[PDB]
RNA sequence: UCCUCCUAAAGAGUAACGGAGGAGCACGAAGGUUGGCUAAUCCUGGUCGGACAUCAGGAGGUUAGUGCAAUGGCAUAAGCC
RNA sequence: GCCUGGCGGCCGUAGCGCGGUGGUCCCACCUGACCCCAUGCCGAACUCAGAAGUGAAACGCCGUAGCGCCGAUGGUAGUGUGGGGUCUCCCCAUGCGAGAGUAGGGAACUGCCAGGC
């Protein structure tokens, strides 16, 4: 886990060490990364979406859930029990072994970040990727792939406060405004 | 600086309170500074004709009472409901 | 005039007031009229005595009312014949005691005094008296 | 606007009052709603249904007015 | 603090043991240590205690919050309320899950003496 | 005929076409019990989504939920599983 | 004496604001996760194994009389019984007496057990 011996070291070392500052149990941290993907409409098939869904898992410490709309009654053409989505949340290990592969060699299918404007308003660093599909992410049998489902995936610190997640994240390359 | 003569008074509670605003006199109090809360009867009009200055109220004045002078300061008041007239008054020792 | 708007009751008890109530004091002016007497005062009477203070004080400032009825009274004639509940509403009735303020105000005249509040003022039940907002 | 019908069954009110025992069942006060002003601590039970102040053991009532903020308490204790 | 649950469901014992009266067991553990101690009948004074604090059986561990170390109070609170006479005693978690190291404290004070 | 509150008095009773609302059933589950959990609302932010379908975070609340009257209960949940 | 933990008692003197303060001890973060155990998925929760890191968050204590909170004496609101009147109010006799504020109080007190100095 080599950028996990990295994080652990050159990241987030100095912050605060211009000021009168000495704390070492203050320092930012991330753990989980909040992920979906698009399941569609089509419930009766279930043997393509199936394939891709675990395609997905396979780098996930999670299997899909089934899930239900929270909206669905009276403007939507659908009742209660709708499918629309399975989550397949991102944490731990396999965070620190996706950070392995990101930015180093899953970069040339994502669309580069010129235009972004983006802020975090609630203490905690919340920032969403807006990648929109999924990256076809190289670990083993990805050679296959040329067409891709719909992606969700947005990151959230242990923190005080924004500008804590703004030194943290930088370390991931995204540039916050751009 | 005021100085004004008033009498410790014999009775007490609203049948007494009542019996001393008889138009003559009205009651007070002075308390605190260390000594006992004193209760006092007070003229109805000389008085009320001495408090028409700020000083009765924002600098020390004397009470005589029991032969013994009193240096005072003014710290609340009550007045009839619906005219000028005092109905019963609150010193604390200087 | 002087209605309360959107209420959940409109049928309230007449019954009695003790007619003592509170001190004078002022709260929205620096003058004010205090009602001296005790008893009832009517919209049409809190009208009727704004609309000649308001001329006491020919086209000055604004005259805050300090008594605002909220009670509602029904008036039904004896041609239905009777007994079949109360009617609409005739009148709205506020509490007076010699203590209370019916009104203030502070953009007085400058010849206050000689006109409006202590004199010029007309229409009322009982006679009151001018008041100021006091320091002691 | 007329009549009202306005019930006529029941007064659910006090019984239990002072020093109080009871030599095969205590009871104390049969009151309806009653769950959340004064609660009842030692061998006395109740809070379904039930709307009595009925005893698993032997012993009287005294009342309590001590407890954290709120709570007063209807406490029994043998003697 | 974190803990809102964990007060939640110990509540529930607190009040459901004081219309039941008699004895509570008061268990409680953190990472470091273990600790239970029987409430007498009167629900307000102890009457026998053990924990890994007390030197007389926590010197002879190499960690104080092990499941052996948890079963050592259970046997030493079980043997101390047995040398006292006591039996029928209510069980009280304090809000915990009982599996682990307070289920093992009940399965050693069991086969030590304590009813339970 | 049945149910509740106020007028109604620092016990109860207690009159006025005085002031105002409900019932003449329904759930085999919405019963039982053990285990886990608990809202509203606003703001921020993001694909497949036409204007709006995602839920994560903060701000915050026992100001959500319960077969129905009003009264009162209820998170120790009778609320959600 | 002092420090802490559990059951708690009392429950605002136990609150708020702002500051100070502890890691021998206990306490939390923390450091990991086979097995028993757990997940409409998951060591997230629940749960286990422990000491490399820290005194931050969390936990506990405390200064501070500024506000809350408690509130004497005097007076007020009201009121039991009695006599009258100028009558749903007033005057008198005789007792009771809030609510608010003041001065004063007050930044608690404590039962059982256990660890620590």
């Amino acid at each position: 886990a080599k950028l996990h011996d990295y994080y652990k070291d050159e990241v987030v070392k100095k912050l605060m060490t211009e000021f009168n500052y000495n704390s070492v149990m203050q320092v930012p941290r991330v753990e989980k990364i909040t992920l979906n993907m698009g399941v569609g409409e089509a419930i009766a098939d279930k043997k393509l979406l199936d394939n891709a869904a675990a395609d997905l898992a396979a780098i996930s410490g999670q299997k899909p859930l089934i899930t239900k709309a929270r909206k669905s009654v009276a403007g939507f053409k659908i009742r209660q029990g709708y499918p629309i989505g399975c989550k397949v949340t991102l944490r731990g290990e396999r965070m620190w072994e996706f950070f392995e592969r990101l930015i180093t060699i899953a970069v040339p299918r994502i669309r580069d970040f010129r235009g972004l404007s983006a802020k975090s308003f609630d203490g905690r660093g919340n920032y969403s990727m807006g990648v929109r599909e999924q990256i076809i992410f190289p670990e083993i049998d990805y050679d296959k792939v040329d067409r891709v489902r719909g992606l969700d995936i947005t990151i959230t610190t242990t923190a005080k406060s924004d500008e804590e997640g703004r030194a943290l994240l930088a370390a991931f390359d995204f540039p916050f405004r751009k | 600086m005021f100085t004004i003569n008033a009498e410790v008074r014999k009775e007490q509670g609203k049948g007494a309170s009542r019996r001393l605003r008889a138009a003559n006199k009205f009651p007070a109090i002075i308390y605190g500074g260390k000594e006992a809360p004193l209760a006092i009867e007070l003229d109805h009009d000389k008085v009320m004709n001495m408090q028409a200055k700020a000083e009765f109220y924002s600098e020390v004045l004397t009470i005589v009472v029991d032969g013994k002078e009193i240096k005072v300061k003014a710290q609340d008041v009550q007045r009839h409901p619906y005219k000028p007239k005092l109905q019963h008054i609150d010193f604390v020792r200087a | 005039m002087l209605q309360p708007k959107r209420t959940k009751f409109r049928k309230m008890h007449k019954g009695r007031n003790r007619g003592l109530a509170q001190g004078t004091d002022v709260s929205f002016g620096s003058f004010g009229l205090k009602a001296v007497g005790r008893g009832r005062l009517t919209a049409r009477q809190i009208e009727a005595a704004r609309r000649a203070m308001t001329r006491a004080v020919k086209r000055q400032g604004k005259i805050w009312i300090r008594v605002f009825p909220d009670k509602p009274i029904t008036e039904k004639p004896l041609a239905v014949r009777m007994g079949k509940g109360k009617g609409n509403v005739e009148y709205w009735v506020a509490l007076i005691q010699p203590g209370k303020v019916l009104y203030e105000m502070d953009g007085v005249p400058e010849e206050l005094a000689r006109e409006a509040f202590k004199l010029a003022a007309a229409k009322l039940p009982i006679k009151t008296t001018f008041v100021t907002k006091t320091v002691m | 606007g007329g009549s009202t019908r306005n019930g006529r069954d029941s007064e659910a009110k006090r019984l239990g009052v002072k020093r109080f025992g009871g030599e095969s069942v205590l009871a104390g006060s049969i009151i309806v709603r009653q769950r959340g002003t004064k609660f009842h601590a030692g061998a006395n039970v109740g809070c379904g249904r039930d709307h009595t102040l009925f005893a698993k053991a032997d012993g009287k009532v005294k009342f309590e007015v001590k407890g954290p903020k709120n709570r007063k308490f209807i406490s029994i204790e043998a003697e | 603090d974190k803990k809102s649950a964990r007060i939640r469901r110990a509540t529930r014992a607190r009040r459901k043991l004081q219309e039941l009266g008699a004895t509570r067991l008061v268990v409680h553990r953190t990472p470091r240590h273990i600790y239970a101690q029987v409430i007498a009948p009167n629900g307000s004074e102890v009457l026998v205690a053990a924990s890994t604090v007390e030197k007389a059986i926590a010197e002879q561990l190499k960690y104080t919050g092990n499941k052996d170390a948890a079963a050592a109070v259970g046997k030493a609170v079980a043997e101390r309320a047995l040398e006292k006479g006591i039996k029928d005693v209510s069980f009280d978690r304090s809000g915990f899950q009982y599996h682990g190291r307070v289920q093992a404290l009940a399965d050693a004070a069991r086969e030590a003496g304590l009813q339970f």
